[PDB]
């Protein structure tokens, strides 16, 4: 039952011995946009509780999620100083609302959680990441041989139609997607004409994104066989990082690549720069 | 469109009325020359057009590129009046002696459609071929022919039939016996040294050569093309220069 | 022609808004506007047919009233279209209780006889008068047919039929499966049809001649506005029908003739 | 497919269709009647247009307006429900018979002169008197066929109900068309055909009354006599130039 | 408007003070100047909008597509006030240029997204002009109805039905006659300076428009503000997928030669 594992998560969050609570402060800071990155170490978990670090190792993609979605509902009562910023974003939600008058958990989301490799994971070369590790958490280290520059790149979007007045969303979950061409709104559908609705770029949402490629070390790869490359994607405050020609550990997730036979990838969780 | 129909008349009447010092109509004896095989584009001067009617003269050098297919066919007109010629020949119009001289550089968006004059050295030349100037749809599910079809610098069809039956979405045979084709060339021209303004490269343009004035400018000579500027095809864009005549000095 | 002339996309729609005004600007003797109150007694008893009287609309528009004798199908089919529009203009929910609305022509000036209808009269309107003998009972005919294609499964667009031929399938947009083509039951349209035959009046028959009689074609409203031995003014278009039984039986070429109805009244 | 959907929703309302209330006690209307049947060697149900409205206003719209397929969804779900409901079935009876639906509502009657052309295909209600009838005929269902020459068999080929047929292949997959049907690998149903005539009273004066074609299939046979009143529930259907014989595929009779 | 705090009259109020109480109204005697000058445009200096009000700065800097607008039209006012007997080809267009650039090359997040940044690098390559369709004509093929349509939001709608005939897919878009405007591209490469070591310089292109057009020359380092501007890519040109990450241009407003 995931409820269950949402539960457990959340009374780890909640109380964490140290009795400091850095998750709490930490949830606190980000409820005042203080922090976003927040890194989830696994140790606390097996310290714990080691079978919920198991089942998370085995599938860190809706494990994710649920301490994503546990860290959302904690925040609500955490912020005390309100807030002090100006975001083009909340400005935007603000003037809705006031029309409104007159939303999916990503859309209002701003904290990117990250998971931290237990201390008994051991790292691995390229060459020892096979097809038995996909969707598992796996610790690769080598040699960075290029970077790219950051963009951005759509998570959810946000269109809006001149017949209505109903914003509509549009989660992006692929690498491409088809933008929507007719508003499906029901005042629209009542009409019998869905409107030529727009995207609004200034309602939607944007992540930072960087893409490198990670070698093998000469030393470690066999004399007769040549070295092997890997792409890893860099998402969040992990972006900018790291350069090339730099010694690096990262630590991530090994998925593939859709677009029987197919392209991986590295979603990257923690970077170090060893050496 | 009255300015179109006014432009024309007006021109048809310069034609029939212009007289010289001679006090004779030069254009008949051009038309004479329009009776034979082999001639298609006429001569005039934008300066009698100005003693003429300076107002009419200001009205082409408005809207050169809308007004230029009444001329034609004013002039086709006249020609066939003239002289007996069959009915499918085509007559074309060339402008001479047009002072407003302009640079390479002053080409611009808001040029698009009026009358210039530009100068520049030949860098290469293409072979003549055929243009397809209007062309013949036939319907595929009634048979309906749809004649003089214009062609805006791509292969251009309509949905519709000359009978209020059908609507076809694609189905538009085209006919070569109905059609009309024109000679077309397409040279390169570079910015001349004495234009050529510091620190800058030669920016050279594209020229579309038509009717007689075809084959006429060799490589590596100064010549003044005078003609129109029009845009030639998200919608992809780019700019063209169309010269009606071409003269050495 | 006056059918190459009432064709002209320009002269159609001279027409039409010509047969607007006269439907929304047209008063009576008194000023009262005479078609408001017939398109309220008709969407009140929830029918599909509005009467019109020739003598004014030869009052309001002659040029519409040449035309209508020599052209009478596209003229008329022009005249449902504007009518339906000014109903529902005036009656914007009326789409639900009918789908069509028909245009009757009232008080021809025109009238003639069955024994003197020639090659003249072919595709005019005319107006007879006679006596029913026969009426058929009112069977389904197929007015807006949708083939379908075996190759692709779509089903292609409405092709009308008329009743003087069988009607073919057009051309799939890419399969051309044009044999392999049947007819859906559900998607298609039907209509009304009864086929009555009129005769001369008893008094009106010359003693040496004999009765002659005619065949009429009734269609939607019309069905059931007659019952043999009835006597009736009936105004429609005059239609020539190949009919190759009797160029056989004869011996020489000859042809059918029937008549479209369009207005029947009962004296 | 949306079929299985519908499917799925006749059996929901089949299986789920409750009548009373908790102050006395609850019985499932249409399972029992079906077990019962079943049971009784009788195959068929009368199933009323309010209940299905009631449960499921959809459902009952779509059977009022495109009575072919849906009433054949609800006939194999019928069988499918029939089937679970008497699952451990007698040594001989593993097989399942088909279950024949039939329908019933209490609408206002219309009159056969009302039948316009726009109701073609759609569920009628029109009473009558019976003049006429026909013997008890043989109409196929499941037919299988085989080829002349190569005697190849292309088996349980299905055939639509009412006066439908089947055009059978050219191609033999030898000449042309060498395809003839097995006699005996047939299985055949009842038929009958009847003739209703309007009422004395809706007759208009001075004028005969008229007509219409009814079909009557399986257990819907022997069931009226000439002179008798009955109130038809049929859907309207077709069998000069483009004209078309219309008649009425019965599926409910209220003998009066 | 919509999600934005902008507000017409009160920025132009603001700004036609400002003009009027920048004492340092030397932007009233630079439209002075101006009145005699015959170009209408007038270059303004960030910093005087934030000491004037901190408030409209934010305002201006956050949502440069509308204050910018708001901004010509009050100093188009003042300027009639104070000249109304001048005479000019045009309106005034106000580019509030920036001192510093605030930013480098890089770190340019993508919340910078349409707002006003300035930058500074070298000019590398500039292409040539590009026309670009501003108001279509829509020509109807059944009536010969010709229309005027004009741009909005960049999506031009086309009617199929006509507006005399009322006949769909009649009316046909004559580019020919539609009006255009000029576009410009250059490359802009970085600064030795904010080049962090052993980096390769890095290339950002520039949009220039109108008068901007052949204003910058290949081997000259100058400074550039304009809006930082991104915009999707499809995956095929058949195709209408769009991919996730978008490209990103600079949409120039001022260009100090530095
Ligand atoms: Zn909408
Ligand atoms: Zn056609
Ligand atoms: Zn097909
Ligand atoms: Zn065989
Ligand atoms: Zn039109």
């Amino acid at each position: 039952d995931y409820q269950a594992e949402k539960e457990k998560c959340k009374t780890f969050l909640q109380e964490f011995y140290k009795k400091n609570f850095k998750y709490g402060v930490q949830l606190a800071n980000i409820a005042h946009r203080e922090q976003v990155a927040l890194c989830i170490d696994l140790d606390d978990l097996a310290e714990e509780d080691p079978e919920l670090v198991d089942a998370i190792c085995e599938n860190t993609r809706r494990y994710t999620n649920l301490f994503a979605d546990a860290v959302q509902e904690l925040l609500p009562q955490y912020k005390e100083r309100e807030v002090v910023h100006k975001d083009a974003l909340d400005v935007y939600i603000e003037h809705r609302l006031m029309m409104e008058q007159r939303y999916p958990p990503e859309l209002m989301r701003r904290f990117e959680l990250y998971f931290k490799a237990p201390s008994s994971s051991k790292a691995r070369v390229v060459r020892d990441v096979k097809a038995d590790s996909i969707g598992k958490l796996v610790t690769v280290r080598g040699i960075v041989t290029r970077v790219t520059e950051v963009k951005p790149m759509m998570v959810v979007a946000t269109y809006t139609c001149d017949q209505c007045g109903a914003e509509t969303y549009q989660p992006i979950q692929s690498p491409t997607f088809m933008p929507l061409i007719m508003c499906p709104s029901r005042e629209c559908q009542t009409n019998r004409s869905g409107g030529r609705l727009y995207l609004q770029t200034r309602g939607s949402k944007f992540i930072k994104f960087q893409e490198l490629k990670i070698q093998e070390h000469s030393d470690q790869v066999p004399v007769g066989n040549i070295p092997r490359c890997m792409s890893v994607y860099v998402r969040g405050e992990n972006t900018r990082l790291a350069q090339p020609g730099d010694h690096v550990g990262i630590t991530g997730v090994f998925l593939p690549m859709l677009r029987l036979l197919s392209e991986t990838y590295l979603e990257s969780h923690r970077l170090v720069k060893m050496n | 469109d009255e300015l179109s129909d006014k432009c024309q008349k007006l021109f048809l009447e310069f034609l029939e009325e212009c007289k010289g010092k001679d006090g004779s109509n030069l254009y008949v004896s051009a038309a004479e020359e329009l009776i034979r095989p082999e001639r298609n584009t006429l001569a005039v001067n934008f300066t009698d057009i100005e003693y003429y009617n300076q107002q009419l003269a200001t009205t082409i050098q408005e809207e050169y590129y809308r007004v230029y297919p009444h001329l034609c066919r004013a002039v086709r007109s006249f020609a066939r009046q003239m002289g007996n010629i069959p009915a499918n020949k085509e007559f074309y119009i060339a402008f001479s002696d047009f002072p407003a001289r302009q640079k390479i550089r002053e080409l611009s968006s808001a040029k698009i459609g009026t009358l210039l004059r530009i100068s520049g050295q030949v860098v290469r030349t293409h072979p003549v071929h055929p243009e397809l100037v209007s062309g013949t749809f036939l319907c595929m599910d009634c048979q309906s022919i749809v004649k003089d079809v214009e062609q805006q610098f791509r292969y251009t069809q309509p949905t519709i039939c000359k009978n209020p039956v059908c609507a076809n979405r694609r189905r538009f045979t085209l006919d070569t016996n109905k059609s009309r084709f024109v000679d077309f060339q397409k040279v390169r021209i570079q910015e001349t040294q004495a234009e050529l303004p510091r620190g800058a490269i030669p920016r050279s343009v594209e020229i579309i050569l038509r009717a007689e004035a075809v084959e006429s400018a060799m490589a590596g000579d100064r010549c003044d093309f005078t003609g129109t500027l029009i845009v030639v095809p998200d919608l992809s864009y780019r700019l063209a220069f169309l010269a009606c005549y071409v003269g050495a000095t | 022609t006056v059918r190459e002339w009432v064709s002209m996309a320009a002269t159609r729609l001279e027409i039409y808004h010509r047969f607007k005004n006269f439907l929304r600007t047209h008063v009576d003797e008194h000023g009262h506007n005479v078609f408001k109150e017939k398109i309220s007694d008709m969407c009140k008893e929830n029918k599909e047919s509005l009467p019109v009287n020739y003598e004014d609309l030869a009052a309001r528009e002659h040029v519409l009233a040449y035309f209508l004798p020599e052209a009478p199908a596209e003229m008329l089919k022009i005249f449902d279209e504007a009518a339906k529009e000014v109903v529902l203009v005036m009656y914007p929910k009326y789409d639900r209780i009918a789908r069509e609305i028909h245009v009757r022509i009232s008080h021809l000036p025109l009238v003639e006889e069955l024994r003197s209808l020639r090659q003249l009269h072919l595709n005019q309107l005319i107006r007879t008068s006679g006596v029913v003998t026969c009426c058929t009972g009112v069977l389904p005919q197929l007015s807006m047919v949708k083939y379908n294609c075996n190759k692709c499964n779509f089903i292609l667009g409405p092709f009308f039929q008329s009743q003087n031929q069988e009607v073919r399938p057009g051309s799939c947009p890419e399969c051309q499966s044009f044999g392999p083509f049947e007819i859906n039951m559900e998607e298609t349209v039907y209509q009304n049809y009864q086929r009555i035959t009129i005769q001369e009046s008893p008094g009106k028959v010359a003693a040496g001649r004999l009765p002659r009689s005619k065949d009429a074609i009734l269609l939607a409203d019309l069905v059931d506005s007659c019952k043999p031995g009835d006597e009736i003014e009936l105004t429609g278009i005059y239609h020539n029908n190949y009919d190759g039984s009797l160029n056989t039986a004869n011996g020489f070429p000859v042809f059918a003739t029937v008549i479209l109805a369009n207005h029947i009244t009962k004296k | 497919a949306k079929k299985s959907q519908l499917k799925k929703r006749f059996r929901e309302f089949l299986r789920q269709y409750r009548i009373g209330t908790d102050r006395t006690g609850f019985t499932f209307k249409y399972r029992d009647e079906l077990k019962r049947h079943y049971n009784l060697g009788e195959y068929w149900i009368e199933v009323e247009m309010e209940d299905l409205a009631s449960f499921d206003e959809d459902l009952a719209d779509y059977l009022y307006k495109q009575p072919t397929e849906h009433l054949q969804l609800l006939e194999e779900a019928a069988q499918e429900v029939a089937d679970e409901v008497t699952r451990p079935r007698p040594a001989g009876e593993e097989t399942i018979q088909e279950i024949q639906v039939m329908l019933r509502s209490d609408a206002n009657p219309a009159n056969i002169r009302s039948l316009k052309s726009e109701q073609m295909s759609h569920l009628v209600k029109i009473p009558g008197i019976i003049i006429a009838a026909t013997a008890v005929r043989a109409k196929a269902t499941k037919i299988s066929i085989q080829c002349r020459s190569c005697r190849n068999t292309i088996g349980n080929i299905a055939v639509r109900p009412g006066l439908e047929g089947y055009a059978m292949p050219r191609k033999c997959n030898c000449p042309l068309d060498p395809y003839f049907i097995i006699p005996d690998k047939c299985k055949c149903v009842d038929f009958q055909t009847l003739k209703l005539q309007e009422s004395p009273d809706a007759v208009p004066h001075g004028e005969l009354p008229r007509h219409m074609q009814l079909y009557c299939d399986r257990y819907l046979c022997d069931k009226v006599v000439p002179g008798n009143r009955v109130t038809i529930m049929g859907i309207y259907s077709i069998r000069g130039v483009g004209i078309r014989s219309s008649y009425i595929r019965v599926v409910g009779i209220q003998v009066d | 408007i919509w999600g934005t705090d902008v507000n017409v009259a009160t920025c132009k109020e603001k700004f036609q003070r400002f003009v009027q109480r920048f004492i340092d109204p030397i932007y009233m005697q630079r439209l002075e100047e101006i009145n005699v000058v015959g170009d209408p445009f007038l270059n303004i200096d960030c910093d005087h909008l934030r000491n004037f009000d901190q408030d409209l700065y934010r305002q201006l800097v956050c949502y440069p597509q509308e204050v910018i607008p708001t901004f010509d039209m009050a100093a188009n006012e003042i300027f009639f006030e104070r000249y109304p007997d001048s005479i000019l080809e045009h309106q005034i267009q106000v580019r509030p240029y920036n001192a510093l650039k605030t930013r480098n090359m890089r770190s340019l997040n993508p919340e910078d997204i349409d707002q006003l940044i300035t930058i500074s690098g070298m000019v590398i390559r500039t292409s040539q002009i590009i026309p670009e369709m501003q108001e279509a004509f829509f020509k109807c093929q059944v009536c010969a109805f010709t229309t005027r349509v004009e741009i909005d939001r960049g999506r031009i709608a086309e009617p199929s039905v006509c507006k005399h005939c009322n006949t769909t897919h009649s009316m046909a878009l004559i580019h020919n006659r539609s009006m255009f405007s000029d576009k410009q591209m250059i490359k802009l490469q970085e600064s030795p300076e904010d080049m962090p070591a052993g980096q390769t310089p890095h290339t950002t292109i520039l949009y220039g428009h109108n008068d901007l057009v052949d204003k910058v020359q290949p081997g000259d380092r100058v400074n550039v503000t304009g809006i930082y501007r991104a915009v999707p890519i499809r995956v095929n040109p058949r195709v209408r997928n769009v991919k996730s990450v978008y490209k990103t241009h600079i949409d120039v407003i001022h260009y100090r030669k530095t």
